[PDB]
């Protein structure tokens, strides 16, 4: 016998076309009737001994809530006739594969735009009490018609003003903020804005700017580009236990603008990056105040994308 | 958006009816499931919010599925298992099997956690949770009248007492009625304040505008409807033993 199921379609209505990722198992696919291309994330029921995975529920909670031109779009959820597929609009590019490919080239106008869409995408989700927690170029997709989308809300979680006790083991190392590396469990938006700083740089450098082998190593690269962590710079750092219980230089001066003059020419662009890569979270630029930065309001003005 | 709101003509012609189940009967199959849910939820030390969510899941679930194929005693634990995850109060699958068991078989001893018998019922629950998910088509973010209750009670400077009563009404509207399948949270909330007031002889000074307390909460709400519904709710409250004594003024 079979069971009635009006609001879950069998994923067989799409035809798979190709693997593309890389948590978890992600295919491009085509709707058998219309040709509409989509992406399908299978939900991995392996090592899942507690029924349908709570984190999948979290993500699906969040994707249903975040509806916005700069946030990836969950179209529907599908079953087989056993597992479960998340179904998104398909995005033709991702910013990582654009920054590696060397024929791809960015004008200042095109870059201002990308950043603008990305800072807007952030403002939106933060405004909706969501933390993305996985900033990295590889999670920043772009569409053929040139619109940017943020992706992988697999690590996203909601946040509030309750003190909090959020997980620390978040964010790819190369994009993890200082705050986190010092064992902080009461953080918020400014962690996502650190990511954006790194990606903003990665726009002129084609490469992740701080590639560390471990926390120790990483934190050291950061204190090397943004100076040492002192309470004169970042008031109340001493309050953390991992503070002294860790090797950190002491004679380090902020070379944020110095090291990047090479690839980044625009001085407004530099001034912006410098407010994104700020050690102290509570002094690190808002996603609002950043969109309001003279970088977005000076020539060249931000332009559309056809430099594909 | 109107997906899980149904007319009285739709509510009558329900999956269960089409398998011979009388209206009055189906109606008490729900009440029963709701009891099981509350019973289990208190022993599992989860919130009322979580219990309420599970109940709404149960309600919507049976607007698609029939009681003649899916027994309440099977759906209720799986629905609560789910609601608890979805609401941040996750309870362990083995833990929920245990409590469901003692609730449904207060005498019978628990099977060896290693037996083929027990290994099945765990399988079953997990399968069921999967069917509930697909049946709801993964829409698990519920909104309960209770949120709106706070709001309506600032709008009458109501005492603790009257406030608590309104919540009581709210929670009971889920156990005892199919309102959550017919009227939006905000409306139901107004119904719950209306009857809490009636039950307490609490007075509502018309605003200076000639405006009533409710129009501030939901435009679509008419007293003609408020009276109609608080009647319906009160009617079944009276049918339900001991429930009213809970808010009766013994003094
Ligand atoms: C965490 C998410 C990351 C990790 O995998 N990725 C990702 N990349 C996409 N595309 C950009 C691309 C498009 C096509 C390919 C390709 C590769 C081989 C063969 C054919 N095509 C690869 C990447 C993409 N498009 C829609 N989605 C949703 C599921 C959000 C997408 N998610």
């Amino acid at each position: 016998d079979s069971v009635e199921c009006p609001f879950c379609d069998e994923v067989s209505k799409y035809e798979k076309l190709a693997k593309i990722g890389q948590f978890g198992e992600v295919f491009k696919a085509r709707h058998r009737k219309t040709g509409q291309k989509v992406a399908l994330k299978k939900v991995l029921m392996e090592n899942e001994k507690e029924g349908f995975p709570i984190t999948a529920l979290r993500e699906i909670k969040i994707l249903q809530l975040l509806k916005h031109e700069n946030v990836v779009n969950l179209i529907e959820i599908c079953r087989t006739k056993g597992s479960i597929y998340l179904v998104f609009d398909f995005c033709e590019h991702d910013l990582a594969g654009l920054l590696s490919n060397v024929l791809v080239k960015f004008t200042l106008s095109e870059i201002k735009r990308v950043m603008q869409m990305l800072l807007n995408g952030l403002y939106y989700i933060h405004r909706n009490k969501i933390l993305h927690r996985d900033m990295k170029a590889a999670n920043v997709l772009i569409t053929r018609d040139g619109v940017l989308k943020l992706a992988d809300f697999g690590l996203a979680r909601a946040f509030s003003l309750a003190p909090n006790r959020y997980t620390n083991r978040v964010v790819t190392l190369w994009y993890r903020p200082p705050e986190l590396l010092l064992g902080e469990r009461d953080y918020g938006p400014p962690i996502d804005l650190w990511g954006a700083g790194c990606i903003m740089a990665e726009m002129w450098t084609r490469s992740p700017i701080m590639q560390g082998n471990t926390e120790q190593h990483q934190l050291a690269l950061i204190s090397q580009l943004c100076g040492s962590i002192t309470p004169e710079v970042w008031p109340n750092v001493d309050n953390y236990e991992l503070y002294e219980k860790l090797e950190l230089v002491k004679g380090q001066k902020r070379k944020v603008k110095d090291r990047l003059k090479a690839y980044v020419r625009d001085p407004y662009a530099l001034d912006l990056i410098d407010k994104l890569l700020v050690l102290d979270p509570a002094q690190r630029i808002d996603s609002d105040d950043a969109l309001n930065h003279d970088f977005f309001w000076s020539d060249p003005m931000p332009s559309d994308l056809k430099g594909m | 958006n109107k997906r899980w709101y149904f007319t009285r003509e739709q509510l009558e012609n329900s999956p269960s009816r089409r398998f011979g189940v009388d209206p009055d009967k189906e109606l008490s199959y729900r009440q029963q499931a709701a009891n099981l849910l509350q019973d289990m939820g208190q022993r599992l030390n989860v919130s009322q919010l979580t219990i309420n969510t599970a109940i709404v899941y149960m309600h919507r679930f049976y607007m698609i599925q029939s009681f003649t194929r899916f027994p309440g005693n099977s759906v209720a634990p799986a629905a609560l298992f789910l609601a608890a995850k979805v609401e941040g109060q996750p309870k362990k699958l083995e833990h929920v099997i245990k409590v469901a068991h003692t609730c449904l078989h207060p005498q019978e001893s628990l099977p060896d956690t290693r037996s083929e018998a027990y290994l099945q019922q765990v399988q079953d629950l997990v399968i069921l949770e999967s069917i509930i998910l697909q049946t709801l088509g993964f829409e698990l973010t519920i909104d309960h009248p209770h949120t709106h209750v706070v709001k309506c009670t600032q709008l009458v400077r109501a005492s603790k007492d009257l406030a608590q009563t309104s919540y009581f009404m709210a929670t009971n509207s889920l156990h005892l009625t199919t309102f959550s399948l017919q009227y939006t949270p905000p409306v139901v909330a107004c119904v719950c304040i209306h009857l809490a007031c009636k039950w307490s002889n609490w007075e509502i000074p018309v605003s200076t505008d000639g405006k009533h307390w409710w129009e501030y909460v939901d435009a679509t709400v008419t007293l003609e409807l408020l009276d109609e519904l608080t009647h319906e709710l009160l009617q079944i409250l009276e049918k339900t033993p001991n429930r009213l004594k809970r808010i009766w003024n013994w003094r």
